[PDB]
RNA sequence: GGAUAGUGGCCUACCAUGGUUUCAACGGGUAACGGGGAAUAAGGGUUCGAUUCCGGAGAGGGAGCCUGAGAAACGGCUACCACAUCCAAGGAAGGCAGCAGGCGCGCAAAUUACCCAAUCCUAAUUCAGGGAGGUAGUGACAAUAAAUAACGAUUGGAAUGAGUACAAUGUAAAUACCUUAACGAGGAACAAUUGGAGGGCAAGUCUGGUGCCAGCAGCCGCGGUAAUUCCAGCUCCAAUAGCGUAUAUUAAAGUUGUUGCAGUUAAAAAGCUCGUAGUUGAACUUUGGGCCCGGUU
């Protein structure tokens, strides 16, 4: 937006997780709210770092518009964020692909189904199979 | 005297006047406004005594 | 010497003539024995509902003179009959036979109001219908 | 479950409800003041009650007590920030002299009136609730907020309101194009 | 001596006759899980605590038991009782006081939703799982803030949020919130109700209707052809997104009285005396005086 003037405090360094955490406010006057991806790439020119390093959270607008304040968080590499960031902050940010899981009511009765069944099933499938052409 | 019908007599026979349609009146602090200025500058209402609703005399 | 002890160790004489007299207390008598829970038709209940048997008109108390409106309610939950007050003007042709209607108390605590003898209890709703609702036209009963 | 969220009212209605006096005076105030319900006094009273309990609480202890010096200390400094007491009168005594006037006029409704960027204490109001108002550089619109003693330098119109230079709002725009519309 | 993981009448054999109690035992009721605490209170106190935390107990009742360190385990078995389901009539399988949800009971209480993203938990364990938990839906239980309008001239401009909505933030993904393109005030609009106007308790000696009828009324009371009290109109008042009603409880209640009640006549001094428990119970035993030390003013 118009003079973003992105800031980055309390930006101790974590080596633990290999990355660079800070609470970033973003200053967008006479505008509603800068994208994500804006924000990602714009603090990866100013940490002279890659766009899948960084990654920003949690943004909260303050009020009347202005600014808004949120968290952010740079690593070291693109395999350290891949490793280190949740799967929904990575297919967020597209640097990864949604699981197909399937809703949790179905996949607890498919695990309910498979438990009343012992065994791989083969012959019972088999006998089910003879019994009913019998 | 003795009514076990006729109950609701007068309510039934009492002739219906509809409410006339009148301004609307504000609401939350400009009806206290209007309350403030209607009992605190038109004091007029002083006949030795401040009568809030006179009658029409 | 005032009548009662005032030793330093009559603390137990002290308890128990205590216990002794508050039984003449009304409310802590009541609320001991349990006669809400007991005797009293609702149960200690707010609210109950109830089957009306009949309409009645009750004579009113001197010096007024009016017949009041009223109707002899069984409650569901208790089986126990008793009279209930229609209060509003005409509300009683709203009620009619075997109309299932809540009752709520009069006001005073399991007394009767001015001049209305006996009757404890008035209705509110009739079959989920507000009384008042009902006498002022913001509803429609279903007679149903 | 999830720790209980503590909660507590924020006033107390009086007994006596009926008090033609009380109900005199607490109409001037709300004429006055601009106060929209009885509430708003009502809250006032209570914290001036609570605040003046603490005060003849704290002056009931003995003199160069330390509970006395910190809480009293505390409560002042706290009643000169607000800007309710004043400077001057920086004793103990006065928080009990108090009266809930000064807290009515410690608020944002009356303090933008008295910076003058209002008509009148409705102006005020309507002004303040349409996010045109700002302390600092932040839109508020909160008619009570209680503006503290390096606030009030500082209350202006909002940079996002019309009237603090920003867009000229919605219906001057719609007139605009209306105009030119016919001009065309 | 057995039994216990272990002490122990926990059980067993022999032996003595003991143990509790008017300082309230035993028995009965509890609409009684206990507590941290809640409401209301000058001080004392009164009432409540099913419920977010701690400790108990239960899985329809009751007992027995396997496994296991840990169970009298019930989303583990065994039997009976009471329910209740599918049978092809020989058989078989259950315990929602978990989550939703249905019936019943009632005055009384929500969706058969999404997710492991947090807080944690478990397993072989970073990865899986979790109706634990979180999110959303219903939700005037309660709490916080606060729109229903402001100004100008004697009819006009100017502002705005409700309500939509590209977008982004938000989030596990979303809904809303915070922001914001654009749309979105002039009244018949974008319309605030709930109770009340004889007194306590401020607010009508206004009009029409009724005429001890209807009816109102917490109490006193109003109403029988001039209703300040009923039903309507207008006006006004109190509170106000809340207001009223019923029940219970607290203050008021010095009407529960230890603080702090009353007993001649209002309710109350037993007919009188004796007397155990209980409560209370005359004084007297080391004082006064000198010399210093060290604290605060």
């Amino acid at each position: 937006s118009d003079a973003v003037t992105i800031r980055t405090r309390k930006v101790i360094s974590n080596p633990l997780l290999a990355r660079k955490q800070f609470v970033v406010d973003v200053l967008h006057p006479n505008r509603a709210n800068v994208s994500k991806d804006e924000l990602r790439e714009k603090l990866a020119e100013v940490y002279k770092a890659e766009k899948d390093a960084v990654s920003v959270f949690g943004f909260r607008t303050q009020f009347g518009g202005g600014k808004s304040v949120g968290f952010g968080l740079v690593y070291n590499s693109v395999a350290e964020a891949k490793k280190f960031e949740p799967t929904y902050r990575l297919v967020r940010y597209g640097l990864a692909e949604k699981v197909e899981k399937a809703s949790r009511q179905q996949r607890k009765q498919k695990k309910n189904r498979d438990k009343k069944i012992f065994g791989t099933g083969k012959r019972l499938a088999k006998k089910v199979a003879r019994r009913n052409a019998d | 005297h003795g009514s076990l019908a006729r109950a609701g007599k007068v309510k039934s026979q009492t002739p219906k006047v509809e409410k006339t349609e009148k301004p609307k009146k504000p609401k939350g602090r400009a009806y206290k406004r209007l309350l403030y200025t209607r009992r605190f500058v038109n004091v007029t209402l002083v006949n030795g005594k401040r009568r809030m609703n006179p009658g029409p005399s | 010497g005032k009548g009662k002890p005032r030793g330093l160790n009559s603390a137990r004489k002290l308890r128990v003539h205590r216990r002794n007299n508050r039984w003449a207390e009304n409310n802590y008598k009541k609320r001991l024995l349990g006669t809400a829970f007991k005797s009293s038709p609702f149960g200690g209940s707010s609210h109950a509902k109830g089957i009306v048997l009949e309409k009645l008109g009750i004579e009113s108390k001197q010096p007024n003179s009016a017949i009041r409106k009223c109707v002899r309610v069984q409650l569901i939950k208790n089986g126990k009959k008793v009279t209930a007050f229609v209060p509003n003007d005409g509300c009683l042709n709203f009620v009619d036979e075997n109309d299932e209607v809540l009752l709520a108390g009069f006001g005073r605590k399991g007394k009767a109001k001015g001049d209305i003898p006996g009757v404890r209890f008035k209705v509110v709703k009739v079959s989920g219908v507000s009384l008042l609702a009902l006498w002022k036209e913001k509803k429609e009963k279903p007679r149903s | 479950p999830r720790a209980p969220r503590t909660y507590s009212k924020t006033y107390s209605t009086p007994k006596r409800p009926y008090e033609s006096s009380r109900l005199d005076a607490e109409l001037k105030l709300a004429g006055e003041f601009g106060l929209k319900n009885k509430k708003e006094i009502y809250r006032i009273s209570f914290q001036l009650s609570k605040i003046r309990r603490a005060a003849r609480d704290l002056l009931t202890r003995d003199e160069k007590d330390p509970k006395r010096l910190f809480e009293g200390n505390a409560l002042i400094r706290r009643l000169v920030r607000v800007g309710v007491l004043s400077e001057d009168k920086k004793k103990l005594d006065y928080v009990l002299a108090l009266k809930v006037e000064d807290f009515l006029e410690r608020r944002l409704q009356t303090q933008v009136y008295k910076l003058g960027l209002a008509k009148s204490v409705h102006h005020a109001r309507v002004l303040i609730t349409q996010r045109h108002i700002a302390v600092g550089k932040q839109i508020v619109n909160i008619p009570s907020f209680m503006v503290r003693l390096d606030s009030e330098k500082h209350i202006d119109f909002a940079p996002t309101s019309p009237f603090g230079g920003a867009r000229p709002g919605r219906v001057a725009r719609r007139n605009a194009a209306r105009k030119a519309e016919a001009s065309g």
